[PDB]
C-alpha cells in the first residue's frame, strides 16, 4: 500500500524482463562478433534498439517513483540508477543536434585521411600507419611531421563541433540537477546515505590532487631518467634540463611510454624475461594456456570456469573462412553465460592476456547472485584493477618457475629485477600525469574556469606543469589538440585509468600481505594463497550493492585511495633511479620550447 | 499387479508450467522405487522421514505426483520450510513433507536455439499460498492503489512471467524438470507397494 512496497514490485518486473531482453542481445552481438556477415549485423542492431527502447520506457516508468521517499539502500540505488534516462530531458531538437555532432566527431576521428605533401594519391591511416611511426621510428622529422599533421587534420576540423558539443553538455548536465557534465561523469565515485561511508563528488578532485601531489617525486625522477636517455637517443633536439617532445613519447599523444623501453632499457646486455620459446618447445597452445590460467585462479580458492565457457569461448582464431573480430574481450551475456572472446598466439603477452580476461571473467562470476541492475564493479575503475593484480600475480618469475615454463637453476639479478620494473614503470607510471593533466583539464573546461579563447594555451601549460611535455610546434586557438585522442572525441571518461591504476596496486598490497609474502612486492605471488582469494572475494561478490569505499576497505582496510601501495611496490627502481640521476639535474622548466630558438 | 505408470510421467514429453503444475493421483499398481533410485539420471534426490531405498517394503493409501520445470537455483526451493517466488507464489510445500523431489538437467528437451519462452510463472500475488495449491488466475495484480479496469498500465501488470529457456544459459539457469512425490496416509487399505 506505500511506495516503497510498489517500487519494489516495479523492480522485480524490471529485473525479471530486462535480464532476458539484455540476453538476446549479448547473443546477436556474440554471433556478430565471432561470425562477421551482414545479417549478423543486421541482428546485431535490431536487437540493441530492442533493448534501448526498453531501456527507455522502463526509465520512463520508473522516473514516477521519488527517491526521497525509499528507505531501502538498494532499492534506492536501482531506483537511481534507472531513473537517470539521460539526453531525453533535453528537447527534440537539441537531442538530434548533439547525437549528429558526435556522430560526426567519431566519424572524422576514424576515418581521418592525413596524406604527406609528396604524393596525394598514397598515404597512410591512423591505425596501420601513424602509430606504427611513433611506436617505432626514430626519425626526429619524421616524427614531428606526423604528429603535427595528425594534429592539424583532426583537431583543427573538431575544434567547432567540440565547442558545440561542450555547450550542448553542459546544458543537458544543467537540466540534470547537475553543475556541469563534469559533474555528472564525477557522480560515478559519489556515494550518499550511507554514515561513515560517504564521498562528494569534488572530494574525488581533492584525492586525485593530493594522490598525484604524493606521486610527484617518482614520476620526476623516471622524467629525469627518460630525458636523459632520450638526449642520448637524440643528441640535438632535447635540452638536458627542459621538458620532453611532444612526439618523442612512443606514440601520438604520450599516453603510454612503453615503445621508450629500447631506448631507455638499464641494462640492454641482460634478456628480459620471455617464456615463449618454452611454450614452443612444450607443444603449448590455447587450450593449455587457458587452463592453466583456470589453475592459477582455482589455487587462491576462486571457483573455476564453468563447463559453457569451454564450450561457446572463441579461444582460437576460427581459421580463415571466417572473419572475426580479434580484440581479447570478457563477455557476461547474462543467465549465467560467461565467455571469452580472443585469438591468442603462443606467446608469453597473451599468456598474460588470457589471465587478464579470466580475471575479468572471475570478478563477473562472483556477483552473479545480485540483483539486475547491481551486476557490475564498485564503481567505473575496479574491473580492470583486478585484472591487472592478476596479471602481475602471473607474470612473476615465481610463477613462471612453477608451472614449468622457467628453468629452475635460473639466476634472477638485480638488473633483470631493475628492468622489469622499469619497463613496468614505463607502462603504468608513465601514463598517471597524462591522464590527470587531461581529466583536469577538461573538468575545467566543463566548469568555465577555461575560456573558449584560452583552451589550447591552458591546456599546453598544464601539460609542460603537469606531464613535462613541451609540444614542438606552436598552436593557435583553432586547433583542439584534446580531441585527437580516442576518448576525447568518443566521449568517454578518462580518470578511471588514474583510479584503476591506483586501485590495482592497493589491492595487491593487501592481497600480498594477507599471502604472508617476505621481500619485495614486485616478486609476490598470490598463487596458493587461499586466504587472499578469500579477501578478494569477499569485494569482488559485492557487485555495486555497497559503496565503493566499503568494497575498498574489505580488501586494503582503508575507505579511500592512496598512492602508498604504488610507490611500495615501485621502491626499488625509485632507489636505483635516485642512485642513477645523482649526476643529472631533475624536473623541468615549463619555459623551454623546441620552437623558440 | 500392474507396473504404475511412470513411464508417462517421468518419460513424458513435456512437462507442465510451475504455476500449472501437473497433479496425477497414481493408485493400484505396483511400483519399484529401486529403478527411480539406481536410474542415476538425476541431480537431487532428497527426502526425509523415510529411506528410499527403505520405502520399497512399504505402502499407504494414495501416493500424488507432482510435475513441472523450473531453472536451475530454483529447485532448491522444493523443500519444506523454503522461501521464494516458487516456494511462495508457485508451488509450496509443507513442513510435514512425506515424499520427496526428483529433478533433472532437461536442456536437451525444453532448450531450444533463440529462446524457449514457453514455460511460465507467477511473479506477484496478494498473499503467500498454502501447501498443496494451486492458482493459475490470469486476474491483473494490483500493485498500488487505484484499479486499472483488468488492463496493464501504472502499477498494473500480467503477473505471469515466461521462463527464457536457452541452450548455453548456465546451469543456474538451464531447465531443471521437477517431479515432487506425496505419500499420504488415510483409514483406507494400502494399494499401491512392491
Ligand atoms: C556465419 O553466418 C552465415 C550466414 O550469416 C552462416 O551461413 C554460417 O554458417 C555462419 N558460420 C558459423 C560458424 O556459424
Ligand atoms: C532491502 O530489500 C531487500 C529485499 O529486496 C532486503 O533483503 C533488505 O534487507 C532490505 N534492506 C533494507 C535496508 O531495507
Ligand atoms: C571445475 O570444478 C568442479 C568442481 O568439482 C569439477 O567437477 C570440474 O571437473 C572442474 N572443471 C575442470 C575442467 O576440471
Ligand atoms: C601451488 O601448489 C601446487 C600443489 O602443491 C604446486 O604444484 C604448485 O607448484 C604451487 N605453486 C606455487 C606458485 O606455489
Ligand atoms: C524415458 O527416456 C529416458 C531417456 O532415454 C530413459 O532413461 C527412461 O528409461 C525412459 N522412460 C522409461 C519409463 O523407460
Ligand atoms: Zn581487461
Amino acid at each position: 500500500s506505500t511506495i516503497e512496497e510498489q517500487a519494489k514490485t516495479f523492480l522485480d518486473k524490471f529485473n525479471h524482463e530486462a535480464e532476458d531482453l539484455f540476453y538476446q542481445s549479448s547473443l546477436a552481438s556474440w554471433n556478430y562478433n565471432t561470425n562477421i556477415t551482414e545479417e549478423n549485423v543486421q541482428n546485431m542492431n535490431n536487437a540493441g534498439d530492442k533493448w534501448s527502447a526498453f531501456l527507455k520506457e522502463q526509465s520512463t516508468l520508473a522516473q514516477m517513483y521519488p527517491l526521497q521517499e525509499i528507505q531501502n539502500l538498494t532499492v534506492k540505488l536501482q531506483l537511481q540508477a534507472l531513473q537517470q534516462n539521460g539526453s531525453s530531458v533535453l528537447s527534440e531538437d537539441k537531442s538530434k543536434r548533439l547525437n549528429t555532432i558526435l556522430n560526426t566527431m567519431s566519424t572524422i576521428y576514424s576515418t581521418g585521411k592525413v596524406c604527406n605533401p609528396d604524393n596525394p594519391q598514397e598515404c597512410l591511416l591512423l591505425e596501420p600507419g601513424l602509430n606504427e611511426i611513433m611506436a617505432n621510428s626514430l626519425d626526429y622529422n619524421e616524427r614531428l611531421w606526423a604528429w603535427e599533421s595528425w594534429r592539424s587534420e583532426v583537431g583543427k576540423q573538431l575544434r567547432p563541433l567540440y565547442e558545440e558539443y561542450v555547450v550542448l553538455k553542459n546544458e543537458m548536465a544543467r537540466a540534470n540537477h547537475y553543475e556541469d557534465y563534469g559533474d555528472y561523469w564525477r557522480g560515478d565515485y559519489e556515494v550518499n546515505g550511507v554514515d561513515g561511508y560517504d564521498y562528494s563528488r569534488g572530494q574525488l578532485i581533492e584525492d586525485v590532487e593530493h594522490t598525484f601531489e604524493e606521486i610527484k617525486p617518482l614520476y620526476e625522477h623516471l622524467h629525469a631518467y627518460v630525458r636523459a636517455k632520450l638526449m642520448n637517443a637524440y643528441p640535438s633536439y632535447i635540452s638536458p634540463i627542459g621538458c620532453l617532445p611532444a612526439h618523442l613519447l612512443g606514440d601520438m599523444w604520450g599516453r603510454f611510454w612503453t615503445n621508450l623501453y629500447s631506448l631507455t632499457v638499464p641494462f640492454g646486455q641482460k634478456p628480459n624475461i620471455d617464456v615463449t620459446d618454452a611454450m614452443v618447445d612444450q607443444a603449448w597452445d590455447a587450450q593449455r594456456i587457458f587452463k592453466e590460467a583456470e589453475k592459477f585462479f582455482v589455487s587462491v580458492g576462486l571457483p573455476n570456469m564453468t563447463q559453457g565457457f569451454w564450450e561457446n569461448s572463441m579461444l582460437t582464431d576460427p581459421g580463415n573462412v571466417q572473419k572475426a573480430v580479434c580484440h581479447p574481450t570478457a563477455w557476461d551475456l547474462g543467465k549465467g553465460d560467461f565467455r571469452i572472446l580472443m585469438c591468442t598466439k603462443v606467446t608469453m603477452d597473451d599468456f598474460l592476456t588470457a589471465h587478464h580476461e579470466m580475471g575479468h571473467i572471475q570478478y563477473d562470476m562472483a556477483y552473479a547472485a545480485q540483483p539486475f541492475l547491481l551486476r557490475n564493479g564498485a564503481n567505473e575503475g575496479f574491473h580492470e584493477a583486478v585484472g591487472e593484480i592478476m596479471s602481475l600475480s602471473a607474470a612473476t618469475p615465481k610463477h613462471l618457475k612453477s608451472i614449468g615454463l622457467l628453468s629452475p637453476d635460473f639466476q634472477e639479478d638485480n638488473e633483470t629485477e631493475i628492468n622489469f620494473l622499469l619497463k613496468q614503470a614505463l607502462t603504468i607510471v608513465g601514463t598517471l600525469p597524462f591522464t590527470y593533466m587531461l581529466e583536469k583539464w577538461r573538468w575545467m573546461v566543463f566548469k568555465g574556469e577555461i575560456p573558449k579563447d584560452q583552451w589550447m594555451k591552458k591546456w599546453w601549460e598544464m601539460k609542460r606543469e603537469i606531464v613535462g611535455v613541451v609540444e614542438p610546434v606552436p598552436h593557435d586557438e583553432t586547433y583542439c589538440d584534446p580531441a585527437s585522442l580516442f576518448h576525447v572525441s568518443n566521449d568517454y571518461s578518462f580518470i578511471r585509468y588514474y583510479t584503476r591504476t591506483l586501485y590495482q596496486f592497493q589491492f595487491q598490497e593487501a592481497l600480498c600481505q594477507a599471502a604472508k609474502h617476505e621481500g619485495p612486492l614486485h616478486k609476490c605471488d598470490i598463487s596458493n594463497s587461499t586466504e587472499a582469494g578469500q579477501k578478494l572475494f569477499n569485494m569482488l561478490r559485492l557487485g555495486k550493492s555497497e559503496p565503493w569505499t566499503l568494497a575498498l576497505e574489505n580488501v586494503v582496510g582503508a575507505k579511500n585511495m592512496n598512492v602508498r601501495p604504488l610507490l611500495n611496490y615501485f621502491e626499488p627502481l625509485f632507489t636505483w633511479l635516485k642512485d642513477q640521476n645523482k649526476n643529472s639535474f631533475v624536473g623541468w622548466s615549463t619555459d623551454w620550447s623546441p620552437y623558440a630558438d | 499387479t500392474n507396473l504404475c505408470p511412470f513411464g508417462e510421467v517421468f518419460n513424458a514429453s513435456k512437462f507442465a508450467s510451475v504455476y500449472a503444475w501437473n497433479r496425477k493421483r497414481i493408485s493400484n499398481c505396483v511400483a519399484d522405487y529401486s529403478v527411480l533410485y539406481n536410474s542415476t539420471s538425476f541431480s537431487t534426490f532428497k527426502c526425509y522421514g523415510v529411506s528410499p531405498t527403505k520405502l520399497n517394503d512399504l505402502c499407504f493409501t494414495n501416493v500424488y505426483a507432482d510435475s513441472f520445470v523450473v531453472k536451475g537455483d530454483e529447485v532448491r526451493q522444493i523443500a519444506p520450510g523454503q522461501t521464494g517466488v516458487i516456494a511462495d507464489y508457485n508451488y509450496k510445500l509443507p513442513d510435514d513433507f512425506t515424499g520427496c523431489v526428483i529433478a533433472w538437467n532437461s536442456v536437451k528437451q525444453d532448450a531450444l536455439t533463440g529462446g524457449n519462452y514457453g514455460y511460465l510463472y507467477r511473479l506477484f500475488r496478494k498473499s503467500k499460498l498454502k501447501p498443496f495449491e494451486r492458482d493459475i488466475s490470469t486476474e491483473i495484480y494490483q500493485a498500488g492503489s487505484t484499479p486499472c479496469n483488468g488492463q496493464v498500465g501504472l502499477n498494473c501488470y500480467y503477473p505471469l512471467e515466461r521462463y527464457g529457456f536457452h541452450p548455453t544459459t548456465g546451469v543456474n539457469y538451464q531447465p531443471f524438470r521437477v517431479v515432487v512425490l506425496s505419500f499420504e496416509l488415510l483409514n483406507g487399505p494400502a494399494t499401491v507397494c512392491g
